[PDB]
């Protein structure tokens, strides 16, 4: 039995760096030589109840790519807890029932956690909960950088836009912690700053990071530049300030960057990147999007599958 | 055993005493545990002098035994306090309590958008000694909040 | 060919006992022995016009549990019924040419029946009409009440709730009706009481049936307490009295119960049931939901497939 | 000067002593009359014997003396309570809560379209005591309820 | 200065006998000598935050006739309290600064009252605060049974429809209850019967009142017919059963009427009163409406002239 066979994928900060790896290697495994009927004769919820075009859609079409069926929801306005005002709880209690496993995404934070409460031992993955963790997104993101970089560690790292609420970063740096000597630069409004418990947690490890008020300030030593998308859906009235895009990063401004320089961005993107970025060589925010294939059909085979794949 | 000034109270055969209790302290304890929820007898006292303190109050229940935890869960209120267990009228045994690694129940995550709000489930919070006084970080939407802040229900 | 191959399963009033009995003994047969491509090469439509957890989702994992393909909506608000005023007929007259069984759900009573007369050779199976008739729910209920009582005859069983608009038991009194001395308590609020057409059915059979003001007046000797949600949906503004649960079934109500005794609910549940009920060894209404997979595979083989399966 | 009569005898120079408070009652009126808030010594007996009358509180403060209308208040809460003016050792004030003809600030009308709500104005009702239970009409509503419904704020 | 002078009209339950019927004896008189002239250099505030036509327009013109100026709304959408948040007590005080007295109508009960503690010197007077009192309705529906009656005493009056909600029958109960002799019938479905707090009030009065669900139960000796509409705004959804007229009278139904008695509503009437009645003897809510007038103007009289003598 695989080290994540039948493990719930709530939280970051609950996986190893041994995890992450065993991930990242299978998935390299299963781009070379795909299992087509590797998950067949298994059915797996994906059950969306807040928005979302590749993490559904990729995830699912990770499921096929296995063989795997598919039941589930992209939005909850029709589910019996949308209509008969039905607990969570009760929803994923039920669900445990039918399905292998659990693939969701919810509004509020901790839901994935909560699910695991209910679920039995059908395994949950987490697909976002509110502005928390996004689990799924930080694979295919390390599945990313190192196609591009060549490795994990002694890396400078950027991360720009809305650090507060974004859980794409908030799993990203906590999982990029736990690489040896990596460096962080953050740049975001002062309204939109990286959450407290990931700066001491960094600071814990004696990892390096610093705050930054332009791009280019740190654009000639970055090795990746992850742009963000300003949470508007979870922004508070009070907040509006910084709803529109602060950092636009735009074509000309990646003159002086190192030649290995990427550009990721977990999206969807409004204005934070112009359309110009698109096809520099430094652009790869959409083969970053179809990594996303080869880490999700990673970890559904790590969990629903009990030998680790050859 | 008890104190002396005419004689006082407080001489019960088996319970609990939480002695050394910060002043104004155990009637939020009171509050919190929900101490008085129960037949059991109960006495109270409220700002008695100590020496060792300038003034503490005094929790005694009867028929009624907490755990190495239930004590340890009050390390966030009175550190410095002591739980005698006593039995046939003798204290047979004492402890002080250890910082907690969870709070359960009791507290309710400040996040608004936090699922512990809607959903049926109880609350809990991983205890940080963040240096500087106690932090506590949510179970479930992994925030976490220095003590100060983290009301009640 | 079975004696339900290829048939509309509609109403339990078109059903007799040997049917039921047929579903459920297939039931079981799969449950041991799951045949995974017995409906290999089958599309069956999944149309729900109305709100569904357990129903649709149990469906659809059903038939992938035997190896079928599944199209159709779970909201009719962007079919061309929803945005450009298409009849249902005529919904259905197009969907039958592309199926081979259509499983609907439908906010009117009789939407099921009606699209019998317009489904050609491609059978219907009603996921629920209006509140009317809910016969796959009545199986796995049927199924469930075997499984924890060892029999469908001779059980005092109690309905609670709202029995007026509850669709489901509607369907189970019918059904457990047809079996042999079963003694029913129906405990509701005035305004919500049992229909006439189900009473006079009970007394054509010669089946007790009595009324009660509350659960525990009858917790003594119940085999089966069948707690129900109040439909507020259906429910008119004059009615609006009843919205709120009147009877609350409490961990506290189950210390008379009979050891058999088993709480069931086809869900989902507001507050007629306390969470406190859950671990208690009475509930049984999670157990309830899952079984609602062994009996709609089993109906769908028995549709669906010619021969009598082993 | 005396001691006392039940099993626990307990002794103060000057302040109320309110006895024969019902069960579950006394911890309920620390709360609501933030008498805890206080720093002079207090005594708090919970589920004591009362002899014949099952179980009652008790509650001592050191140098301190309610309002008629907390006595007045208290005619809601613990009529049978007592309440005792102290000096220089053992009573010289034993008074007993008289029902009022209105209860301000403490209250809140169960009318949920009562003006009352919405607006920066003090709650008053008038007691009246009826059948065999109490009954208070709303200054501002004129609605009238039953004690019993009141005391749910 | 007469007993009136200055003072707030908020609640029948604070005026007297002699109060009521010196408000009457003026009526009676500027009905029959006009006084064009008695509030010149006045100006009255009418604060309407509640739909109305009767109580408005009658006040208002009152005023005219007495030579007052108005000034108010009939809505406070676009008060500063409807669109910068002010409180009602803030409201008063402010308008307490620039008129001689102030007419209010307020959807919650008591805003008349808490009016008053705002206003300093300047007399408030009811236009009706929720469910609770209707002064001026009392003032002016005495008006008219004395009128045509000829007396307030020893009186067979019937009080049909919503007697709950109706603060029209609050107010008119407890000032009929000031009189001598006067029996009372309450028709009221069960829901909407008459408060509590005024049957305690005519028991310990000594007087005699009695349920009954008919109206033809007591037509034959009823001297008054009060007729009132089920109060809609103010009925809580629990309660939604109700909100048709239960009791509706029509021409045929006054058969056994006594030849003096009258219909008397408020108003406005939706079906409790059929069209056809319009035109029988006993119809006398529209003559009714108008001794609104007389009614209001004498109350304003008697609260802004210290002496009247005419
Ligand atoms: N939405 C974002 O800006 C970042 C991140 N985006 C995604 O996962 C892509 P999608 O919303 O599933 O199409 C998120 O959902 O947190
Ligand atoms: N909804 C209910 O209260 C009972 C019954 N419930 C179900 O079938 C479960 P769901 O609404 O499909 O999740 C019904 O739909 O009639
Ligand atoms: N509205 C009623 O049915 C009774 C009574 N009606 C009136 O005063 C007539 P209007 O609403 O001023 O036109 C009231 O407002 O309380
Ligand atoms: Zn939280
Ligand atoms: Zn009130």
């Amino acid at each position: 039995a695989n080290p994540l066979y039948q493990k719930h994928i709530i939280s970051i900060n609950d996986l190893s760096r041994d995890d992450l790896n065993l991930v990242l290697a299978t998935a390299a495994k299963l781009k070379a030589n795909p299992q087509p009927e590797l998950l067949k004769h298994k059915v797996i919820a994906s059950c969306f109840f807040e928005a979302s075009t590749r993490t559904r859609l990729s995830f699912e079409t990770s499921m096929h790519r296995l063989g795997a069926s598919v039941v589930g929801f992209s939005d909850s306005a029709n589910t019996s807890l949308g209509k008969k005002g039905e607990t969570l709880a009760d929803t994923i209690s039920v669900i445990s029932t039918y399905v292998d496993a659990i693939v969701m995404r919810h509004p509020q934070e901790g839901a994935a956690r909560l699910a695991t409460e209910f679920s039995g031992n059908v395994p949950v993955l987490n697909a976002g909960d509110g502005s928390n963790q996004h689990p799924t997104q930080t694979l295919l993101d390390l599945f990313t950088i190192q196609e591009t970089q060549g490795r994990l560690d002694n890396l400078h790292v950027a991360m720009v836009g809305d650090l507060k609420y974004g859980r794409t970063v908030h799993s990203l740096t906590q999982a990029l912690a736990k690489f040896d000597g990596n460096r962080f630069y953050f740049i975001a409004p002062d309204a939109l700053a990286m959450p407290q418990y990931i700066l001491d947690m960094l600071d814990e490890k004696g990892i390096a990071w610093s705050l930054h008020s332009s791009i280019e300030e740190v654009m000639a030593e970055v090795d990746i530049l992850y742009m963000t998308r300003v949470q508007k859906e979870r922004l508070d009235p009070s907040e509006y300030a910084n709803v529109k895009a602060q950092f636009v990063l735009r074509a000309s401004d990646l003159h002086n960057a190192k030649a290995n320089m990427k550009v990721l961005h977990p999206l969807p993107r409004v204005d934070e990147i112009a359309t110009d970025v698109d096809k520099t060589p430094h652009a790869w925010y959409f083969q970053q999007a179809g990594n996303g294939i080869f880490a999700r059909q990673a970890l559904l085979a790590l969990v629903l599958n009990r030998d680790l794949v050859l | 055993m008890t104190h002396d000034n005419k004689l006082q109270v407080e001489a019960i055969k088996r319970g609990t005493v939480i002695d050394h209790i910060p002043a104004q302290i155990g009637f939020k304890l009171l509050s919190l545990f929900k101490l008085t929820e129960t037949d059991q007898r109960i006495t109270i006292g409220l700002n008695l002098p100590s020496g060792e303190m300038g003034r503490k109050d005094l929790i005694k229940i009867e028929n009624t035994f907490l755990s190495e935890d239930q004590v340890d869960q009050l390390a966030l209120y009175a550190p410095q306090a002591t739980v005698n267990r006593i039995d046939n009228y003798e204290v047979v045994g004492k402890s002080r309590p250890s910082l907690p690694e969870r709070i359960d129940n009791v507290l309710v995550c400040p996040n608004s958008n936090c699922i512990s709000h809607a959903e049926p489930v109880s609350s809990s919070f991983a205890v940080r000694k963040r240096a500087n006084d106690i932090a506590l970080k949510c179970k479930y939407c992994e925030k976490e909040f220095s003590h100060n802040v983290v009301l009640a229900n």
